[PDB]
């Protein structure tokens, strides 16, 4: 989802004060379930590179 | 008290400029070094713009919350912190008029 | 439509055009108030130059100037660009160039604010970690979630009070 | 246009 | 251990002096170390030639002549170290022999005026500005001169164009659109092209004859005939083309200044400028630029032959008249030299602006020192070029290396009279005659792309600014040990082949082999074959050169090689790489890390702060070694004696190694050994896998050293104090604040402790009503000042090695206005690597640790012995640079066999060597085992018959034997370590050198709760000890808007940012475990309205039915 | 022309001041340390006068200004503020009036409210301090409930962590 | 996209959703069909020409030497055919074939480009955004507000609506379907508060103070800045 | 991921519904006691340093716990806006 790599990549965190804002953080701004994309019906939790590689051997 | 659910601009009248305005800024005296406070009337004025200091006023007759909302006798501070110093206008009265360079010179002279 | 002509100009507050303390005694003030003060001069020039007498060439002299001052506050440089005494050519940043200009308000606006419970660092790969969660820095964490900390500290018997609770944590 | 020689043209 | 050096190919010469652009131009530049007898006059010399015959005549009196004799500079006002511990800019002090003349009888000369204080050189080539070594970078641009491009729109014809520089001094360009008009233009307007040389003396019938009877053209020159008729009268004519409305009478005024001196450059006269003219247009020249003064009727032999070859041009192949503007003939390259000798010039008009008021400010003939002389404007101009020049920087000696390539990059911007922001692309791309000039690797990442690349291996500035690639001559099917360093314009006349080609000597030896014409790969015969390529080093930089088996990896990637060891921290345990290149010696050699042995002689004492060594002359000199010295950057330098006492040294032997020196070798990070398969995630996309063992020794460490500095300040309201008092509550603070008021040395500082303190007073001006009754209640009598003290900033400290304090009566330091006193803290830390550091090898992996694993369990080979580092293969196929699953080979071998080797970088190490290595590398791996009793496993056997199966080992043969060949495949069998089962498949494992990369301030990962904001602005800031809120950006806004996330947006933008009276509420709502509240007006808003008020408008907002309501709470109302 | 307006006399003070600073130039080569020109100046000028004219005389800075790589860069935004309370002082002020208000109210409305009206309503006199009754009783009472106050706020410490 | 060169007929990558999203005028267009009839060519040296014709009428066709035909002398050609090879400007489709027509263009010419690059992104998407490039139109029969202006073509549907429905009288509001830029569309909208953002705040604000705008929020951009 | 997720999701009418309830459900849990719950008896929400989740942990967490089950009502306009803070403050104690 996020275009990031470990080659010294660095992400930002944020808070959600309010115990709205916290409840649609955690409901509908969850990673765990946003797991199809809005561009294409497509999952976007994909096995990515490693994984398949297991799976796949 | 109620949702603000439409903004507007307008024109400025005159009489409007002067509405929202607090006394005449009318020299150019910022601040004198010796006392780092407003000169006279000047662009930094208290009267004009506002106290520089919490609660309190500028002299000290009146000092905290009880009498919150009334102004001093002597000399005038209704407060609440100096964010006041930093919402309030003053205007300049201008001898013989001049225009808005904003409506006269956009490509369609909103004048012409 | 007679409000396009301008006799009475809005100033813009104090705090909103400061005049500061710096490094070793140094100051500062927002541009805005050098072309106050061109007005402001201008304007009072005026009115003892109509009072002392009148030649007209130096009534409408002064005129033109002022109607120039008027453009300076509210827009710099439509019609020529004033500028602070020799040390920087640059556009006093005029009303306008405030809000458009090329940092200005709407602009910037839009541009970002800072959030007040941020932080950022490195990232790695947590295997483990299930896509539910994620692994934060405790020590992070602290600052983050500092005041929801003070009062949890309070409720429980590590800190008698907030201010505590703070001490206790610097 | 350019403010300076206006008034000297208008006072000279 | 021994070294195995693999590729031949002659290596003809040595590398060049590494830093001889930067040190032989400043050579040139001030030439001050030789007599004015010396010839040498460019620079210094010449600027001041240049700009002194100061000849001022009538306006009231004058016949003024100030004349420059002899250039003299010599005595340093303090020496290097001096002017790094104090704040102190070093440079020589100069005054040059001046005698003013007068009209009246008598020369008054006064010898000494001492004016501008002009830094020096670094014996390295690094300079030192202000407490900081700073560093020149050389620049590029068009080189003065005369091109011809096609038309911009109309495809059909191309004009000409005539370059001087500097700026102020004509532009020309000639172009004819034949309906009716000719275009010749200097600043701006548009004129006939024969105007001027009928003034000069060439008439319609000579002209067009002579030049243009081949060229039809002529035609429009002899057009205007009524004007062409009358000569003299030419010169006035044009000069009422100029538009002014000036007098017609002014004999040979303007004529003059596109004639001799100042617009036309002053550059040498002979082939600074003469170059580009008789080999691209005309032939000679009769004087610098197009110039004379002698009777009154000027000479031109350029202003015909640039429109001779726009005839020419236009017509057919005189030559082939196209010039690609890119072609390195065209572009110069400015060495140190150049850049100060110009703001030295520069400084010098000025002081010569002044002078020239003073020839008439002074009474009588007493005005030769002071009255002429004013040293303001050459310190001023000098100075600012130094400190404030956008081309001058911060040594970059994060170790030794990235110093010295930060030393010798090239830019493109900078004076802005060379190339700004707006042109990119074409500039930005590699040319063809980039070669041996430039790296096509190096330039940098980001925007500011190709446009500042560091030069290459044998790239050398000759006399003007133009890199020539060092080729070596070939006559007919014989190749010379001799070479030509080439212009990069004679390259394209030749046929030029690469060093690749099979040789005999001086034979060639196929006859079909590959030579490149110009920027054109094309296959010649060795009859043909003119010149060849000198090396594969020069192709390159020195940098680049590092990289093992380049060879095999992405020119990609090799920039992130190349960029990672200008990012290597200086490690206590430095080793060299288990294969390298050839040139880490020459490296740590002409940079200047290691301490080498001048001449022959035996040591004396070897301290571990000097080695005194006795030279066999009868001399002996004491040899100082910079123990723990902080680098710009913070990475330590230290020089480790490596000779022990009284031993015969030969000359130039490393008597102490430099920071990253493991024996005269460059050394950064550590060769490990590296198993390289997938983990369980811990090496994911770019992840690595650390054991714990490379930590139990101290393998990754490196000593960090920050410089916090606090100033006692002078406040109207009363000194700022620095003492040992910290006003409000613990001793328990004050211990390590031991001296009164600094701290010991040598003592552990923690985030929050004090490093020192300071005492400020409480108010602005007033005292407190409120804490007024306090103070009284328990002890009034209290100590009115705020502790300002400074303190251990978050992330981290060490233990403090060193303090500096200066206080009233300075000895010879320069104390700011306001300053009282100061007072400097540096403290060290070790830096054991962890979780969150970045490690990359040469080629280009570069990655995080994800995970540092017990010994207990990560891969183990048979015999005991366990893999360092565990790397992912998938991050190999994507990325392409096998180079390094070559090293890891190369490396097995070197492990087992204990040697190191030196694979060049395309001449080096060949696949059947390295099989041959990993041949004897098997014998001792498995040949011990032989012998020290044992065999193979069920495991060792298992992964065997998965091997067959798989197709690395031929079936049928012996186990012993099918172990050889999958070993010289580069892998061996490897257990888990966790279950000691086998993994199934052989995975390859070996010595792979990678190094740890610098730690920005950036990664001290930030996090702000609550924290200062700005004035105007109200929105949060940080900058000493809180941390400063992150960027919420119209990006990232929309990512939430896309979500539900409508609270979560507007606490953005509210509680968090902006809404000043929400911000507070909201803290203590949280504080009280209140439920946070709902968000009042932002002040970005408000400031707009306001800001918008300011202008006319009037921005009101309103209610449910078109009616007011109130986001100014209540200041907005009147009285 | 300043935008801190100055006296006439400060002015012709600036410009001795600048001309002395001229002729000292002329052959130090030396940019004077402010000793020349006290005395060259005249009667009264030292180093602090000197020091202090030439601060007054530098005109400010535009608060706006470009700044470091003038890319984009507006000086105003690193200057912090003072007077706003940082929601650490905000809560300060919470719990600090909340404690200060539990124990004013479980006392002697009498000599804590003088020395509590006295000291934090108007402005920082024990003797006209307290309204009829003299300074025995007002020491008496200050000092003895103000002790009472403390001893029982070091067991039940709330104030102890200083609060500054 | 493309270089003045010869024969550089069309626009790939990027350049060509730039070349898309706003309308815009293709480097090598291709003139369309504003009849549908039947097809018909000519020889002469310098120019071809193809004429499209019905029983009613035909229309000459100026088709200069680098434009390669793809119709021939014989069939139909339906109104905004490509006559000419390659690209096809909006504007002109929308008047020949309808807005139908330029929306189904614009959005399958916008997916050739990605499609060609591994880029799967579902229509829907490209067409919100179109749909707004429409959103306003052209006057050419007045009741409330003077014929030329363009303006927003449901808030028009909102006065025929009431005019011809509630309150009688029916002023038919004739209109003209206008296909503007995505830049544009945005550029001139109906709250000056987020025409302030980007366009000429200086203008926007001018004309938005004049006529007292009553800026309804809606949509996030305005009500954010609030 | 969460608990029923989807069984809550089909429970409403919009997505963006869910999370008003849900969020709205956690505040009242707060602010009129924390035992304005319906479903503590067996088998409930819980913590581990203790077993001490039972009195105030995550709020929400409980209000989904609850949603899930089918005890609570949501409607667009179920009980007039200011009988309701009335009638809850009076029947749950806590404060
Ligand atoms: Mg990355
Ligand atoms: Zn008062």
């Amino acid at each position: 989802a996020f275009n990031a790599d470990f080659d010294g990549d660095q992400m930002a965190v944020h808070v959600p004060l309010s115990s709205f804002a916290q409840a649609e953080a955690r409901i509908q701004m969850l990673s765990a379930h946003n797991l199809l994309s809005p561009a294409s019906g497509e999952p976007l939790a994909k096995p990515s590179r490693d994984i398949i590689l297991g799976l796949y051997y | 008290k109620k949702e603000v659910r439409k903004v507007r601009i307008a024109l400025a009248s005159p009489e409007k400029i002067r509405s929202w305005s607090y006394g005449e800024v009318e020299k150019p005296e910022t601040i004198n070094y010796r006392t780092l406070k407003p000169e006279r009337d000047g662009l930094f004025d208290e009267r004009i713009f506002g106290p520089i200091k919490d609660y309190e006023c500028a002299c000290g007759k009146y000092k905290r919350q009880r009498f919150e909302g009334k102004v001093c006798e002597r000399c005038g501070v209704e407060v609440t912190k100096s964010i006041v110093r930093r919402y309030r206008m003053g205007h300049i009265e201008l001898a013989t008029p001049a225009a808005h360079i904003w409506f006269v010179k956009d490509v369609p002279s909103k004048i012409g | 439509p007679e409000w396009m002509i301008l006799e009475a100009v809005p100033v813009l507050p104090p705090d909103l055009r400061p005049m500061v303390q710096v490094d070793g005694g140094r100051f500062a003030t927002s541009d805005l108030n050098d072309l106050y003060r061109r007005l402001i001069n201008r304007n009072n020039r005026l009115k003892k130059l109509l009072a002392q007498g009148a030649p007209e060439i130096i009534i409408r002299n002064e005129k033109r100037m002022l109607q120039e001052a008027v453009d300076a506050l509210l827009d710099n440089g439509r019609r020529g660009a004033p500028v602070t005494n020799p040390g920087s050519d640059r556009p006093l940043r005029s009303l306008t160039d405030i809000l458009s200009g090329k940092q200005g308000r709407f602009r910037q606006n839009l541009l970002g604010k800072r959030v007040d419970y941020s932080g950022r660092s490195v990232i790695v790969v947590g295997p483990q970690l299930k896509l539910h969660q994620c692994g934060l820095p405790k020590r992070m964490a602290l600052e983050l979630f500092k005041p929801f900390l003070l009062k949890k500290m309070e409720e429980k018997g590590i800190a008698p009070n907030v201010k505590a609770a703070r001490r206790m944590l610097e | 246009k350019i403010s300076t020689s206006d008034p000297v043209r208008q006072y000279l | 251990m021994e070294i195995k050096r693999f590729g031949r190919i002659r290596e003809v010469i040595p590398l060049p002096p590494l830093t001889e652009i930067q040190v032989e131009s400043y050579r040139r530049a001030l030439q001050a170390d030789v007599p004015p007898e010396k010839r040498e006059n460019v620079g210094i010399q010449a600027a001041f030639r240049e700009t002194f015959p100061i000849e001022e005549e009538d306006k009231g009196k004058g016949g003024l002549v100030l004349d420059f004799l002899e250039y003299r500079l010599g005595e340093p006002p303090f020496p290097q170290d001096e002017c790094r511990e104090k704040d102190l800019t070093y440079q020589a002090p100069l005054y040059a022999r001046l005698q003013l003349i007068h009209k009246d009888t008598g020369l008054i000369k006064e010898d000494e005026v001492f004016l501008g204080h002009i830094p020096l050189m670094t014996e390295d080539g690094s300079f030192i500005i202000n407490g900081a070594d700073r560093v020149i970078v050389s620049q590029i641009h068009r080189s003065p001169g005369v091109y011809f491009t096609p038309d911009p729109a109309r495809p059909g014809r191309y004009i000409a164009s005539i370059i001087p520089l500097p700026k102020r001094g004509p532009w020309i360009d000639l172009e004819v659109e034949p309906n009716g008009v000719v275009s010749m233009k200097v600043n701006k307007r548009k004129f006939p092209l024969v105007l001027l040389l009928r003034v000069l003396g060439y008439d319609q019938e000579t002209l067009a004859r002579e030049l243009g009877a081949y060229g039809e053209l002529v035609q429009g020159l002899m057009d205007e005939s009524v004007f062409a008729m009358r000569p003299e009268e030419a010169l006035i004519r044009l000069f009422t083309l100029l538009r002014p409305g000036d007098p017609p009478k002014r004999d040979k005024a303007v004529a003059y200044v596109y004639g001799l001196i100042a617009d036309p450059r002053r550059y040498d006269l002979g082939e600074a400028g003469r170059y580009k003219a008789e080999e691209k247009l005309g032939i000679r020249l009769s004087g610098r630029t197009l110039a004379r003064f002698e009777d009154g009727e000027f000479k031109d032999e350029v202003f015909l032959p640039t429109l001779r070859y726009l005839f020419a041009l236009t017509a057919g192949v005189p030559g082939h008249e196209v010039d690609d503007i890119d072609h390195l003939g065209n572009r110069r390259i400015r060495t140190v030299g150049e850049l100060m000798t110009d703001q030295f010039r520069v400084g010098l008009a000025r002081l010569a602006r002044g002078v020239r008021e003073r020839m008439l400010m002074g009474s009588e003939d007493s005005l030769t020192p002071a009255k002429l002389v004013n040293s303001r404007p050459l310190e001023a101009a000098i100075r600012e070029f130094f400190s404030r020049s956008q081309l001058s920087q911060f040594k970059d000696e994060t170790n030794p290396l990235s110093s010295l390539r930060h030393k010798r990059r090239i830019s493109a911007l900078g004076p802005g009279g060379l190339t700004r922001e707006r042109a990119g692309f074409d500039v930005r791309d590699v040319h063809r005659t980039h070669y041996g000039r430039i790296c096509p690797v190096e330039t940098p990442e980001g925007a500011n792309i190709g446009l500042i690349t560091s030069l290459a291996a044998y790239a050398r500035v000759d006399e003007l600014g133009f890199i020539r690639t060092p080729y070596r001559r070939v006559v007919g099917g014989v190749v010379t040990d001799e070479v030509v360093y080439m212009t990069a314009t004679e390259e394209d006349r030749y046929t030029i082949a690469q060093a690749n080609t099979p040789l005999e000597g001086n034979r060639i030896a196929a006859e079909r082999v590959v030579a490149r014409r110009k920027g054109e790969p094309v296959i010649v015969s060795p009859e043909e074959v003119e010149f060849m390529d000198v090396s594969p080093k020069q192709v390159f930089s020195v940098n680049t050169n590092l990289i093992p088996f380049l060879e095999h990896d992405d020119a990609n990637r090799a920039l992130m090689g190349s960029n990672m060891q200008t990012q290597a921290v200086p490690l206590i345990r430095a080793q060299a790489p288990v294969v390298m290149t050839g040139l880490e010696e020459r490296v740590v050699r002409d940079s200047l890390a290691a301490l080498y042995a001048e001449e022959d002689g035996e040591v004396a004492k070897v301290d571990g702060n000097r080695i005194v060594v006795r030279y066999e002359d009868g001399r002996l000199v004491e040899y100082p070694l910079r123990r723990f010295y902080r680098s710009n950057q913070g990475t330590a330098l230290d020089q480790r004696p490596r000779v022990v006492v009284g031993q015969r040294v030969r000359k130039g032997d490393l008597l102490a190694d430099g920071p990253a020196s493991e024996n005269g070798f460059l050394a950064l990070g550590q060769n490990v050994l590296v198993a390289i398969m997938p983990f369980d995630g811990y090496n994911f996309e770019d992840a690595i896998v650390i054991s714990e063992e490379l930590l139990k020794r101290d393998f990754y460490t490196s000593i960090h050293i920050e410089r916090y500095e606090i100033e006692a300040r002078d406040t109207k309201l009363g000194p700022e104090r620095i003492t040992r008092d910290i006003p409000h509550l613990s001793e328990a603070a004050l211990r390590d604040l031991d001296e009164e008021g600094v701290v010991r040395i040598g003592a552990e500082v923690k985030p929050g402790d004090i490093l020192v303190g300071r005492t400020s007073f409480k108010g602005e001006s007033e005292p407190t009503p409120e804490e007024r009754l306090l103070r009284s209640i328990f002890g009034e009598k209290a100590r009115d000042v705020k502790d300002t003290s400074l303190r251990v900033p978050p992330g981290e400290g060490g233990i403090v090695v060193r303090t500096v304090r200066l206080r009233r009566g300075d000895p010879g330091v320069e104390l700011k206005p306001g300053v009282r006193e100061v007072v400097r803290v540096y403290v060290a830390q070790k830096r054991k690597l962890q979780v969150g550091d970045k490690l990359a090898n040469r080629h280009g992996n570069k990655g995080v640790v994800a995970k540092i694993l017990p010994v207990e369990d990560m891969p183990h080979l048979p015999d005991g012995t366990p893999v360092d580092v565990i790397l992912n293969p998938l991050g190999v196929p994507s990325r392409m640079n096998l180079g390094q699953i070559l090293e890891t080979h190369l490396g097995l071998a070197g492990y087992f066999l204990g040697q190191r080797y030196i694979s060049p970088i395309f001449d080096g190490a060949k696949e059947p060597e390295i099989k041959e290595l990993l041949a004897q590398a098997f014998e001792v791996y498995f040949g011990k085992r032989k012998g020290e009793g044992f065999g193979v496993d069920k495991r060792e056997v298992e992964v065997l018959r998965r091997a067959e199966k798989l197709g690395l080992v031929t079936p049928g043969k012996t186990p012993e034997e099918q172990l050889k060949e999958l070993f010289l495949q580069g892998k061996v069998v490897l257990y888990d370590g966790r279950t000691g089962e086998p993994i199934e498949g052989p995975i390859v494992v070996g010595q792979m050198f990678i190094m740890k990369l610098y730690h920005m301030v950036e990664d001290k990962m930030h996090a702000r709760s609550t924290g200062p904001y700005s004035l105007i602005t109200q929105q949060p800031l940080g900058g000493k000890a809180q941390f400063g809120g992150q960027r919420f950006g119209e990006m990232e806004v929309w990512a939430l808007e896309a979500y539900g996330a409508a609270h979560t947006l507007q606490e953005m933008l509210t509680l968090k940012s902006d809404d000043i009276e929400g911000r507070n509420a909201a803290y203590e709502a949280i504080i009280k475990g209140e439920d946070v509240p709902e968000p009042s007006v932002p002040e970005s808003f408000r400031v707009l309205v306001k800001e918008l008020q300011a202008l006319a408008l009037d921005v009101q907002t309103l209610d449910e039915k078109d009616n007011p309501v109130d986001i100014f709470e209540g200041l907005a109302s009147k009285r | 022309a300043r935008t801190i307006r100055i006296p006439v006399h400060m002015v012709e003070t600036i410009n001795k001041l600048s001309r002395t600073a001229r002729q000292l130039q002329q052959e130090l080569g030396r940019e004077p340390t402010y000793e020349e020109i006290a005395e060259a100046m005249g009667p009264g000028w030292d180093a602090k006068r000197v020091e202090e004219t030439l601060k007054i005389a530098q005109e400010p800075v535009s608060l706006e200004t470009p700044i470091g790589d003038e890319k984009d860069s507006f000086y105003g935004d690193f200057i912090p503020d003072e007077h706003l309370p940082s929601p650490v002082d905000a809560a300060t002020q919470s719990l600090l009036s909340e404690e200060l208000e539990k124990a004013l109210s479980k006392l002697s409305e009498r000599e804590a409210m003088v020395l509590k009206l006295r000291k934090g309503l108007i402005d920082g006199e024990e003797v006209g301090a307290f309204f009829g009754v003299t300074r025995e009783r007002i020491r008496q009472i200050e000092n003895k409930a103000l002790r009472k106050l403390k001893y029982h706020e070091s067991r039940t410490r709330k104030l102890r962590d200083f609060l500054d | 996209t493309g270089g003045v060169a010869g024969a550089a007929d069309i626009t790939q990558g990027l350049p060509r959703v730039i070349e898309l999203f706003e309308a815009r005028r293709p480097k090598a267009k291709a003139v369309i069909s504003e009849i549908d009839g039947v097809v018909r060519i000519e020889e002469t040296e310098e120019k071809l020409s193809v004429f499209v014709e019905s029983e009613g009428f035909s229309k000459e066709y100026k088709l200069p030497k680098e434009a390669r035909l793809l119709v021939k002398d014989g069939d139909y050609v339906e109104a905004g055919q490509p006559l000419t090879r390659g690209a096809i400007d909006p504007h002109q489709l929308l008047e020949a074939k309808g807005p139908e027509a330029v929306e189904r263009y614009l959005v399958e010419e916008i997916q050739k480009v990605y499609r060609a690059q591994g880029v799967k992104l579902h229509d829907k998407h490209i067409e919100i955004v179109v749909r707004q490039m429409m959103k306003y139109v052209e006057v050419t029969d007045p009741g409330d507000s003077r014929l030329l202006e363009g303006q927003v073509l449901e808030k028009w549907d909102v006065e025929a609506l009431n005019e011809r429905l509630i309150a009688e009288g029916k002023t038919p509001v004739a209109w003209k379907p206008l296909l503007m830029g995505v830049t544009k569309s945005a550029l001139s909208t109906k709250s000056w508060l987020s025409a302030a953002s980007f366009q000429n705040t200086t203008h926007v604000l001018t004309e938005a103070a004049i006529a007292g705008k009553k800026d309804e929020l809606i949509g996030l951009k305005e009500n954010v800045i609030l | 991921a969460e608990p029923g997720i989807d069984k809550l999701f089909g429970m409403v009418d919009s997505k963006y519904r869910l999370t008003v309830v849900v969020a709205k459900r956690a505040q009242q849990l707060l602010r009129h006691g924390f035992k304005n719950t319906v479903l503590e008896p067996e088998e409930r929400p819980k913590m581990q340093t203790l077993e001490g989740l039972f009195d105030d942990p995550n709020a929400e967490t409980w209000a989904m716990k609850e949603l899930l089950t089918g005890r609570l009502v949501f409607g667009e306009n179920l009980v007039p806006e200011d009988r309701l803070q009335k009638e809850m403050e009076r029947i749950y104690p806590g404060e």
